[PDB]
This record gives C-alpha cells, sequence and structure tokens, in this order.
C-alpha cells in the first residue's frame, strides 16, 4: 500500500506535466483535458493494481481533491453543456402556449357563427 | 228520373265508342314494328352542369335558337344560361318562389313563367334600358299554373289545376277562350308544331285534344290507371306521348283515337315526371322518380338506355329543337345537359 | 246536377261521330317519318364531335 | 276506362242484414288500396272502412266498428261490405273509392268531392 | 421526464436508438456485481 | 367582334353570380313553414296571433326569419301540389278536433296520408289540437257525441303523466288527451326516425304559438344535425 | 466502449468539480462521505438513510429513466458488498428490464409500422373518394378533408422518423440542420392534426349546441387555428432548444421543454373530452323525451360515444400516464399504442365507409362505371 501511495504523487506529476504540454496555462479545452484525463486515469489505475485494491480509496480520492484543487482550479469547469432553465422562467413559458391555446379555442367558438 | 236516364244514355255512348274503337284496331303498332332494326345501346354521358340554382329546379325550357335556356327553381329564381359557354345572360327575381312552370317565347323576346301563384307573368327580355322587368300579368286562373306555352308574342295558353285551360291576349291582358271539358287538375300541356290544336292530360287519366279557334274540345283518350303527369306533342304532329304514376308510359294517336303501344317493365314501379320526344320522334325520353331517365324508343317497346347522372328526382327535360342536346333538370338544383 | 249530366253526353254524342281509320295506316304513317328523318337526328344515330358545340 | 260498379242497396229493416258487393275494372285490383265512403242525406261525405293491397290491414270508423264487415276479393276483382244489426243513421248512398296511386299505402281526395276514380254509388235506406 | 400519451412514439423511438445498437444481433449483460461499482 | 362578345358574356357572368352569391345568404337565413289547417279549423286566427293561389307572411322570433306559406284558394284535391313542400323544415298542421259533427275522423285520415307520403316522409309535421275551449264545454254537454263516432273512449285510461290546465275537470281532459294518444299512435305506427309529430294544445288566440313552432323547429336541426354525424 | 468511457471520464471530472466546489455536509451526526463510485456521483447522506440518484446511460444495457439507490449504513459508511466487504450501490436494477422491455418494444414498433401504414392507405383512399365525389361538398366535408390530410402527413413524417433516423445513427452524429428541420416539422405538423382534431371537436358543439339555425360559418378560423396556430408554440420549443438545450438532432425526450408543444395538445383534447361530454348529455335528454326503451338508449349511447371517441381523440384523455406497474404498464403501452397507431384508420373507416350516404354514393355511382 505504501507504494502506490507513493506513486500516486507521481502519476498526479505525470498528467500535469503532461497537461503543461498540452496547454500552456488552461487546462480547461476538450482535447488536451480528455488526454490529460486519460494518462492520469491510467496511471491511476496502475497504482490502484499495484496496491491490489479497488479505487477511489478515501485516501485516494483525497489526494485527488487535493490534485485538481492545485492544478485544475484555473478554469472554471462548473460550465455544463446541456441544462433545463430553471423553474422561474420554465413555468411561465409553459403556461403561455396552453393559456393562449385555451383562450383561441374560445375565441373561434365565439367568432365562427358571426 | 230525368237524371237516371242520362247517365242511361251516357252509358251507351260509351259503349258506342268503345264498340267503334275495337272496330277500328285491325292491327296494333308492336306487331308491326317486331321487324325493325333496333337503336342499340344508346350511351350519353353529361357535357355541362349549371349549377346556378339553389332550390329543386321544376320546369325548363329550350330557346328558338337552341343556344340560349330558361329554366324554373323554387328559390325564386329564373335563370337565362347560354348553354355553349355555360354562362347565364339574365337572372330575375320573381315575387312568388313557388313557380311549377317556364316558357320561352319563338322570337325569344319574351319568357314567362307561373306556380302556386295561380297568375302568368310575362317579361321581356329585350327592354331598351339594360333591365329586365315585368310587362303583363294575367290573373284570371283560380288554381295553381301547371304549364304554359307560347303561341306568339301576343298570345299564350296556359293550363292550371283549376280542371280548366285557358288562352290569353297578352297585349290586353284577358281571358279570351276557356275550355272546361275535363274532371280533374290539369298537369302538362304541349302544342302542336302548327299550333292550331294542343293537347293536355290531367288528373282524370284522360287526355284531351282542343281545338284553340273555336275552344271546343275534339275527342278524349283513355286508357291511363293513374293521374297523368307529363305530356308531349310527337314532331309530326300527328300523335302524342305521355305518362302516369302507374309507372308506365303511353302513345296515342288523334286519327286512331286510340292508345298505340305501352311502355313498362317490372322493376319499373315508380311514376313518371317528364316526357318528351326526340328530334326524329324514334326516341321517348322520359324522367322517373328513381333518379333515372330511360330513354324509350318509340317503334320498339324494349328500353334502349338509360343515363342516371341526377342526384334527386328528376322533374323536368327537354330536346333541343335541333336536337343536338338533351337538359334534364331535377330536385338536386343541377342542370344536366346531355349530347 | 242535371246540367252536367247534359253537358256530358252532348260530349260524347259529338265526339261518336268523328272520323277515324285503321291503327295500322297510322302506325305506318309514324314509322315512315321515322325512317325519313332518321339521319337528321344526332341523338339516333352516332356523331362526329368535330361539329358537335359540347365538347 | 278506369270504373267502379257497385251493386246490391235496397229496403232493409232496422237489425237487419244485408251485403254489398263493388265491381272493379280497367286496372290491377290488387294494386290498388281500397275505401268505403258514404254521403248521408243533407251531409257532408265520410269515410267509413278501407283495405290493404294484400288484405292484410283492416281499419275502421268508430261509429261502425264491430257493426260491419269489409272484405275484398282479388281473385274476382270484387270489394265486398257484409252489415249486421242496422241502424236509422245508416241509411246514405255508398260510393266505392280508390287510391289513385297503387303502390303507395296513403292517398289524398278519397272523400273529396270532385274525385274522379270514385263509383256511381248505390242507396241504402233503412227503416221501420 | 414526461409521461403523456402524446409523449408517446418518441419515447419508444428513443430507447430503440439507444438501448438497441441498431438492431443488433447480441447484447451482451453489464456487471452489476461486486466486481462493478 | 368575337372578342368583344367574349368580354361581354364574362362580366355579364361575373356580376350574375355575385347578384347569386349574394342572394345565397338571404336564403338560407330564412326557415319555410307550410300551414296545412283544415276548413274551419281557425287557422286564420293561428297566424294573427303573432284570386291569389298562395299567402306568404313572414314573422321574425329570437332574430330568426320564418317563412310561412298559407295556401289558399286552391281545390280541395291536394294530391299534386302537396308534392312542391317537400323541402319545408315543417308542416304545420293544425286540427279542429271538437268541431265534431265528423271533422276529427275526416281529419284523422289527411294526418295518416301526410304522415305515410313517399316525399313527406322526411319532413317533420307539427300538430296543433285547437279549439281546446270549445272542446271542454262540448264534452260538458249531456251525452256528448264524442263515445258514438268513437266508442273506444268509454275504456281509454287517462295516463298518469297527464297534467291538466289548472281550473279544468277530469272529463275534459280525458278527450282532450285521448284525440292526442290516437294520432301520436297513427304517426309512430311508421315513424321509424325520418320523421317527428309534435303534439300540442293551442286556443284559437294563443300568442305561443310562435314560441312552440320555433322551439319545435330547433329539435328538427338538432335531430337532422346528429343524424348527419350518424348519432342518431 | 470507447465513447462511454469518454463519458464515464467526462462525468468523473464534473464531479470531482462539483465535489470542490461543495465540501461542507452541512449536517448533524454520522454521515457517509461523498465519493465517486465510478459511474454516478454521490453527495453525503445521513447514515441509515437510503439514497437516490439517476440510472446513468453510458450503457445500451442500461435503461435512462430508472433511478439508482445506494444505502448508508447506520455506522456512517456506505454499504458493502458482503462477497468482498467493498463499496457497492444497488446498479442491478438498470439492467434486470432491459431485455423484456426491448423485446416488447420491437413488437410495439411492428405494430406502429403496420398501423401507419394502413391509416395511410385507408386515409388517403378516403380523401381520394372525397374529392372525386362533388356531390357530398360542405363545410363538414371540407374538415373532413383537412383533417384527413393533416393525418396523412403526420403519418408519413412519424414512418420516415422510424425508418430512416431511428436505425442509423450516423446521420446523427454527422449533425446537419436537416434533421433539425425535419423534427421541427413533425413537431408542428403532430401540433397541426391535434389542433385540427381540437377544431373538429369545436364545429361539431357549435353545430350541436350553440348554434343551430345558422348554418353559413367562415371557416377562416378553423383554418388558423388547424394550421397557423401551432407554428408559436413549435417556433417557441424551437428558440428554447436552440438556446439552452442544444443537443444533436433534439431528439432527446429528457428535456422539460417537450411540455411546451405536449403541453397545450393536452388542453385541447380535454376541451374535446368536455365537448364530447356536451354532446352526450344533449342526446342522452333528446332520447329521454323520444321515450325510448332504457336498454336501447343505453346501447345507442354507448354506439355514439364510441363512434365519437376516435375522431375527437379521447383515449389520450382516458389514459394518459403511464402505470408504475410492470404488468399493468405493459398493457397500458400495448393498449395505447394499438390505439393512437390505429387512430387514421378509424376515423377513416367509421366515417367514409360506414357512413350511409357515401355508401349510397359509391353503389350509385359504381353502377354508372
Ligand atoms: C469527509 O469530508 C469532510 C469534509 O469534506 C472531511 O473533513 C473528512 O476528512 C472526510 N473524510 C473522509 C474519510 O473522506
Ligand atoms: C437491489 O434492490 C432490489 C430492490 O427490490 C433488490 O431486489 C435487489 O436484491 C438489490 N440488489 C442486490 C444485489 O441485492
Amino acid at each position: 500500500e505504501t507504494g502506490m501511495l507513493e506513486r500516486l504523487p507521481l502519476c498526479g506529476k505525470a498528467f500535469a506535466d503532461m497537461m503543461g504540454k498540452v496547454d500552456v496555462w488552461k487546462w480547461c479545452n476538450l482535447s488536451e483535458f480528455i488526454v490529460y484525463y486519460e494518462s492520469f486515469t491510467n496511471c491511476t489505475e496502475m497504482e490502484a493494481n499495484v496496491v491490489g485494491c479497488y479505487w477511489p480509496n478515501p485516501l485516494a480520492q483525497g489526494f485527488i481533491t487535493g490534485i485538481h484543487r492545485q492544478f485544475f482550479s484555473n478554469c472554471t469547469v462548473d460550465r455544463v453543456h446541456l441544462e433545463d432553465p430553471p423553474d422561474e422562467v420554465l413555468i411561465p413559458l409553459i403556461v403561455i402556449p396552453v393559456v393562449l391555446t385555451v383562450a383561441m379555442a374560445g375565441l373561434v367558438v365565439w367568432r365562427s357563427k358571426r | 228520373s230525368e237524371l237516371d236516364q242520362l247517365r242511361q244514355e251516357a252509358e251507351q255512348l260509351k259503349n258506342q265508342i268503345r264498340d267503334a274503337r275495337k272496330a277500328c284496331a285491325d292491327a296494333t303498332l308492336s306487331q308491326i314494328t317486331n321487324n325493325i332494326d333496333p337503336v342499340g345501346r344508346i350511351q350519353m354521358r353529361t357535357r355541362r352542369t349549371l349549377r346556378g340554382h339553389l332550390a329543386k329546379i321544376y320546369a325548363m325550357h329550350w330557346g328558338t335558337d337552341s343556344r340560349l335556356l330558361v329554366s324554373a327553381s323554387q328559390d325564386g329564381k329564373l335563370i337565362i344560361w347560354d348553354s355553349y359557354t355555360t354562362n347565364k345572360v339574365h337572372a330575375i327575381p320573381l315575387r312568388s318562389s313557388w313557380v311549377m312552370t317556364c316558357a320561352y317565347a319563338p322570337s325569344g323576346n319574351y319568357v314567362a313563367c307561373g306556380g302556386l301563384d295561380n297568375i302568368c307573368s310575362i317579361y321581356n327580355l329585350k327592354t331598351r334600358e339594360g333591365n329586365v322587368r315585368v310587362s303583363r300579368e294575367l290573373a284570371g286562373h283560380t288554381g295553381y299554373l301547371s304549364c304554359c306555352r307560347f303561341l306568339d308574342d301576343n298570345q299564350i295558353v296556359t293550363s292550371s289545376g283549376d280542371t280548366t285551360c285557358a288562352l290569353w291576349d297578352i297585349e290586353t291582358g284577358q281571358q279570351t277562350t276557356t275550355f272546361t271539358g275535363h274532371t280533374g287538375d290539369v298537369m302538362s300541356l304541349s302544342l302542336a308544331p302548327d299550333t292550331r290544336l294542343f293537347v293536355s292530360g290531367a288528373c282524370d287519366a284522360s287526355a284531351k285534344l282542343w281545338d284553340v279557334r273555336e275552344g271546343m274540345c275534339r275527342q278524349t283518350f283513355t286508357g291511363h290507371e293513374s293521374d297523368i303527369n307529363a305530356i308531349c306533342f310527337f314532331p309530326n304532329g300527328n300523335a302524342f306521348a305521355t305518362g302516369s304514376d302507374d309507372a308506365t308510359c303511353r302513345l296515342f294517336d288523334l286519327r286512331a283515337d286510340q292508345e298505340l303501344m305501352t311502355y313498362s317493365h317490372d322493376n319499373i314501379i315508380c311514376g313518371i315526371t317528364s316526357v318528351s320526344f326526340s328530334k326524329s320522334g324514334r326516341l321517348l325520353l322520359a324522367g322517373y322518380d328513381d333518379f333515372n331517365c330511360n330513354v324509350w324508343d318509340a317503334l320498339k317497346a324494349d328500353r334502349a338506355g338509360v343515363l342516371a347522372g341526377h342526384d334527386n328526382r328528376v322533374s323536368c327535360l327537354g330536346v333541343t329543337d335541333d336536337g343536338m342536346a338533351v337538359a334534364t333538370g331535377s330536385w338536386d338544383s343541377f342542370l344536366k345537359i346531355w349530347n | 246536377s242535371i246540367a252536367q249530366a247534359r253537358k256530358l253526353v252532348e260530349q260524347l254524342k259529338m265526339e261518336a261521330n268523328i272520323d277515324r281509320i285503321k291503327v295500322s295506316k297510322a302506325a305506318a304513317d309514324l314509322m315512315a317519318y321515322c325512317e325519313a328523318h332518321a339521319k337528321e337526328d344526332p341523338l339516333l344515330t352516332p356523331v362526329p364531335a368535330s361539329e358537335n358545340p359540347f365538347r | 276506362q278506369v270504373q267502379l260498379q257497385e251493386s246490391g242497396g235496397g229496403l232493409v229493416q232496422p237489425g237487419g242484414s244485408l251485403r254489398l258487393s263493388c265491381a272493379a275494372s280497367g286496372f290491377t285490383f290488387s294494386n290498388y288500396k281500397m275505401n268505403w265512403v258514404r254521403q248521408a242525406p243533407g251531409k257532408g261525405l265520410e269515410w267509413v272502412s278501407d283495405i290493404s293491397q294484400s288484405g292484410a290491414s283492416i281499419s275502421y270508423t268508430g261509429s261502425v266498428k264491430g257493426r260491419f264487415t269489409i272484405s275484398r276479393d282479388n281473385a274476382k276483382n270484387t270489394l265486398y261490405l257484409q252489415m249486421n244489426s242496422l241502424k236509422p243513421e245508416d241509411t246514405a248512398v255508398y260510393y266505392c273509392a280508390r287510391c289513385p296511386a297503387p303502390f303507395t299505402r296513403d292517398c289524398f281526395d278519397v272523400t273529396s268531392t270532385t274525385y274522379a276514380y270514385r263509383g256511381q254509388g248505390t242507396q241504402v235506406t233503412v227503416s221501420s | 421526464k414526461c409521461n403523456t400519451a402524446t409523449c408517446a412514439t418518441q419515447r419508444l423511438a428513443e430507447f430503440l436508438r439507444h438501448s438497441s445498437n441498431n438492431f443488433g444481433p447480441i447484447l451482451p449483460p453489464t456487471n452489476v456485481g461486486s466486481n462493478t461499482p | 367582334d368575337q372578342r368583344n362578345e367574349e368580354k361581354a358574356q364574362r362580366e355579364a357572368n361575373k356580376k350574375i353570380e355575385k347578384q347569386l352569391q349574394k342572394d345565397k345568404q338571404v336564403y338560407r337565413a330564412t326557415h319555410r313553414l307550410l300551414l296545412l289547417g283544415a276548413g274551419e279549423s281557425g287557422k286564420n286566427t293561428i297566424v294573427k296571433q303573432m284570386t291569389s293561389g298562395i299567402f306568404e307572411t313572414k314573422f321574425q322570433v329570437d332574430k330568426v326569419n320564418f317563412h310561412m306559406f298559407d295556401v289558399g284558394a286552391q281545390r280541395d284535391e291536394r294530391r299534386k301540389w302537396i308534392q312542391c313542400f317537400n323541402d319545408v323544415t315543417a308542416i304545420i298542421f293544425v286540427v279542429a278536433s271538437s268541431s265534431y259533427n265528423n271533422r276529427l275522423q275526416a281529419a284523422l285520415k289527411l294526418f295518416d296520408s301526410i304522415w305515410n307520403n313517399k316525399w313527406l316522409r322526411d319532413t317533420s309535421v307539427i300538430l296543433f289540437l285547437n279549439k281546446q275551449d270549445l272542446l271542454a264545454e262540448k264534452v260538458l254537454a249531456g251525452k256528448s257525441k264524442i263515445e258514438d263516432y268513437f266508442p273506444e273512449f268509454a275504456r281509454y285510461t287517462t295516463p298518469e303523466d297527464a297534467t291538466p290546465e289548472p281550473g279544468e275537470d277530469p272529463r275534459v281532459t280525458r278527450a282532450k288527451y285521448f284525440i292526442r294518444d290516437e294520432f301520436l299512435r297513427i304517426s309512430t305506427a311508421s315513424g321509424d326516425g325520418r320523421h317527428y309529430c309534435y303534439p300540442h294544445f293551442t286556443c284559437s288566440v294563443d300568442t305561443e304559438n310562435i314560441r312552440r313552432v320555433f322551439n319545435d323547429c330547433r329539435d328538427i336541426i338538432q335531430r337532422m344535425h346528429l343524424r348527419q354525424y350518424e348519432l342518431l | 466502449y470507447v465513447v462511454g468511457r469518454k463519458k464515464m471520464m467526462d462525468a468523473q471530472y464534473k464531479c470531482y468539480d462539483r465535489m470542490q466546489q461543495l465540501p461542507a455536509y452541512q449536517g448533524e451526526g454520522p454521515y457517509c462521505n461523498r465519493t465517486w463510485d465510478g459511474w454516478l456521483c454521490w453527495d453525503d447522506t445521513p447514515a441509515g438513510v437510503l439514497s437516490y440518484q439517476f440510472c446513468p446511460d453510458y450503457f445500451p444495457d442500461f435503461d435512462p429513466s430508472e433511478k439508482v439507490t445506494k444505502y448508508c449504513d447506520e455506522k456512517g459508511v456506505w454499504f458493502k458488498h458482503p462477497e468482498n466487504n467493498r463499496t457497492w450501490s444497488n446498479y442491478t436494477m438498470c439492467n434486470a428490464f432491459t431485455p423484456e422491455k426491448l423485446k416488447n418494444a420491437y413488437v410495439l414498433y411492428y405494430l406502429a409500422i403496420v398501423g401507419h401504414s394502413l391509416s395511410i392507405f385507408t386515409l388517403v383512399i378516403s380523401l381520394g373518394i372525397f374529392v372525386f365525389f362533388r356531390s357530398l361538398g360542405c363545410q363538414r366535408v371540407t374538415l373532413h378533408k383537412n383533417m384527413f390530410l393533416t393525418y396523412i402527413l403526420n403519418s408519413m413524417i412519424i414512418i420516415i422518423h422510424l425508418v430512416e433516423v431511428v436505425p442509423n445513427g450516423e446521420l446523427v452524429r454527422r449533425d446537419p440542420v436537416s434533421c433539425k428541420i425535419l423534427h421541427f416539422f413533425h413537431q408542428y405538423m403532430m401540433a397541426c392534426n391535434y389542433f385540427w382534431m381540437l377544431c373538429e371537436g369545436i364545429y361539431l358543439h357549435t353545430l350541436i349546441v350553440v348554434a343551430v339555425f345558422t348554418e353559413k360559418q367562415r371557416l377562416r378560423w378553423y383554418y388558423l387555428l388547424g394550421w397557423g396556430f401551432p407554428l408559436v408554440p413549435t417556433t417557441i420549443h424551437a428558440i428554447t432548444r436552440a438556446v439552452y438545450f442544444n443537443d444533436n438532432c433534439w431528439l432527446s425526450v429528457e428535456t422539460h421543454l417537450l411540455y411546451i408543444i405536449h403541453g397545450p395538445v393536452m388542453a385541447a383534447l380535454v376541451v374535446n373530452f368536455f365537448f364530447l361530454l356536451n354532446i352526450v348529455r344533449v342526446l342522452v335528454t333528446k332520447m329521454r323525451e323520444t321515450h325510448e326503451a332504457e336498454s336501447h338508449m343505453y346501447l345507442k349511447a354507448v354506439k355514439a360515444t364510441m363512434i365519437l371517441v376516435p375522431l375527437l381523440g379521447i383515449q389520450f384523455v382516458v389514459f394518459p400516464w403511464r402505470p408504475s406497474n410492470k404488468m399493468l404498464g405493459k398493457i397500458y403501452d400495448y393498449v395505447m399504442h394499438s390505439l393512437i397507431h390505429f387512430q387514421g384508420f378509424f376515423v377513416a373507416t367509421i366515417y367514409c365507409f360506414c357512413n350511409n350516404e357515401v355508401q349510397t354514393t359509391v353503389k350509385r355511382q359504381w353502377a354508372q362505371f
């Protein structure tokens, strides 16, 4: 367990170096971040296989969080592409077509016989 | 006493007429025409369809020029159609919407119509003001008008449900000759080619022959078992045909004073609404209550063909003066021209 | 009424004396007229559509 | 011609019996519905009874229900009226009328004063 | 998500497009035991 | 010039068709009614309560224009001209059954003939039993000749749903509904949904008459509309 | 597998980023720490409390509509598999129901194709008969023709989407604007079909109840409601999808934005159901006034309701939601698919072939031919 615990910082450093080679200061892109994450996952899986344990251990999770905070905190990666709009704008946005349909049905009923 | 002997005397006259008619019946029309060549499968299709009328069409009439025609509808309109280009030339409203007859003057300058209003209206189509207005109104009848035909621009003959037929002078607008020989409602009339005489079939299932010049009945035809609805005159002027509610037609002749041949089939259980001969007189087109107009051969009792393009009951029909077209008017408010 | 009965017999009496002919003679006359004008009616016989105003 | 000859009648005491036969000619008897109408002296014309084309449907007026009997014979084209227990009001002239239009089950002007397809009529008088 | 009769014949289409590999012949089960999380 | 005549013909057709289109709306916005009241049946009063062969009377109720035709000065042979009214909305039938001397039986046969007419099989007929007040006074008369003409009245029983007019007596209600039952039996004998008979009781000067026919006409159109969608 | 692995890596990165921004549990008492098991991101949960999460769509073998549950032990740690004492979550639920669901979905797709083809055939023949026979022309016939046309076009669109969109995904991976245009047309035409159902119901109600005497009606309002208005919901939905949820081809149904188009349709169908109820009440009142037999009245009312159900789309209102039960849900799916995919065929065979006037016209013109 000690060997894998010591090798995990080496895997993190290798991932950081790979990200630095791909991206100068912003590893928040798509291809560069994908390559860095693939390398990090490869070395982390190798370390876990050396330890003979199922990842992620709480110590491993803490180390991963510390590595992400130390290096991958430059960009606001919290942005996600696809979302449903919040209810505050969503609810009236759905109510308006329904109320319009109900009102137009009565309007057509009224003016058809005129 | 006096009444009884009069009826007994009347019976003896009726018996003598039957004996006289039987004696003259040396042969029947069907036997002679047994060897005549059949017409063949007559196939006729619609060429024009006039959709200007709203309510059921009750009467129509062709013009002398064979181009223009006038039709009457129960909605209260008298539309004149140009059969060639399908357009309409005039559309004159009527005071009463209940009209059962219409006429076209031989000169083409006058059009008449009548119905349940007991009056006949005359319209002149050659007004110098560009609009058609009624000219003279005849109000000597007390029953619904059933038919009316022009002798010329000055005299018109009419028949109504008053059992009587009338002759009119348009200029004076007064009665001139009255015929009072029937016992039932007169449904139709047809002028002879020479105009000197005309026939009229009434509800008594009897057809009469009247002379316009002296206003006297010449003879009476019998043989129908139901009220006569329509009648027409043969082009040669020596015969006529009619149809009744008994689902059969009959052909008569003035000279022999008796029926010649009847047209009927076991399938036919519906009355006849309109009857008119063809230009040659060989084809007898008759409307029917079953939405059909069977083309009955004249010389042969066998049916030659049918036409069933009408949605509702066919009320009227008419063959052109030149014989180049036939127009029919049904209860579906659609005028159909057949060729 | 008596007058209606009287008017009936006079109609029958004056109608009885009208001249009449054999039915065959009248039947032959009708056939002769139809035969003479057979070619002149376009409804009886097929006709070309070129000269027909309804095409 | 369409004629409906009528035979019968005579002088009958009240409460007696009588028979009337109406003969038809010139048309198909079975195709036309037959009606019985009579004219009372000093009164209008009224309808008594009728029979369907095939004789399977019979209707009577209330005054003669259970008193008179109607029958038709399409074989010999005759219309019959059998009466029992006559009453003084039976005195009237009986007319044998018919439906102008054969195939339909309804008809108008059977009681009309100017009807055409009506029989000559027979006089039936009942008295003590 | 979407639970409506009008929302039908599209959810079925979505399921056919996703869970079926273009009408594939075989779809081996995905391990859900102790080996997988 | 043939071309010049073509333009004149086309514009004449266009003008006439425009007039016909305008007249179509006014024709479809009115409803036709036929008044077939029997002789001396008080049908004239039914009109005025609000050699001419017809008397056209136009009245409007609920902003709806109606066309009532009173056929007059015509012979009693009504076999032929009755077919002209096959397209009418409804045939109004007024019966003075109380005038029996035998007027009821004569009107009974006339209604039967109209009901079974081939052309009138699709036309609804609404019925008015006029002279209800005179019916009461003749029934109250000693030995009224209602059983003599109609012996079935001696055994007929009043239906439980027969609501009376406040102030009358059971005997006049008996004859009033007995005549109605016979008319209903005739109508229901062959009325297999094609047309319906509407029975009503009216007086000679009843102003409600225009309301009853207006309500009856509304039911006729509604029933016809349902028949279009095959719901009836 | 490669796409699934990339999606899993991206989800793991997103979960790590979210956990970086949410370090505090903010609760009380013992609890299990938030951890990334390998497939889904789990938050802190109290001891002895079962947590739930959406079931992932990494593999076709998993059903996204399901929910994965993770149990927290009372000791303050996650549940451990007894086989190897390792942290584990109830992922076996997503895999259990998939095979039978796929087997039923194949039959549902085949039934949909067959029903849509039959509806296309019957409705095309009915429209041809309606157009050829000019004697039947009226406002009701015009509305029927419009309804048949929108049925036919919607059925073609559904069939095309079923045969050349669902099977092949390479077009989806290409991501062309043509697919978005086709989806827009599909949604617009479905909305048009439902609004024309509403228009037919409105016309029937107006003919029967509110207006009886007047016959001529201006059909411009009906045309505008059937074809013009459905543009607005569809345009709004398209704008909203292009603004927020811009997927490959707008084929995703996980969005709540689908209620923009599917919403007003439900209101229109509810209005149609209420109009049907009013018409049934009127018919029952008329038959009661007619003095008809009770059994005959019930039978005729049932027949009228059965006749009017397919035209007004009452089936959607009767069974709006999908039952949670597996057997009842399967029965509901089968019945609803059979009803929906045959609605056009039922309308065509009821209002055209079973109509008496149409049958008489067919018989009359057939004799001429
Ligand atoms: C659990 O989370 C808390 C707060 O984030 C942290 O202080 C603690 O060290 C974590 N423990 C483990 C075992 O991850
Ligand atoms: C997952 O939960 C379901 C809920 O019924 C249960 O049946 C199943 O046994 C659970 N999985 C395991 C591996 O126990």
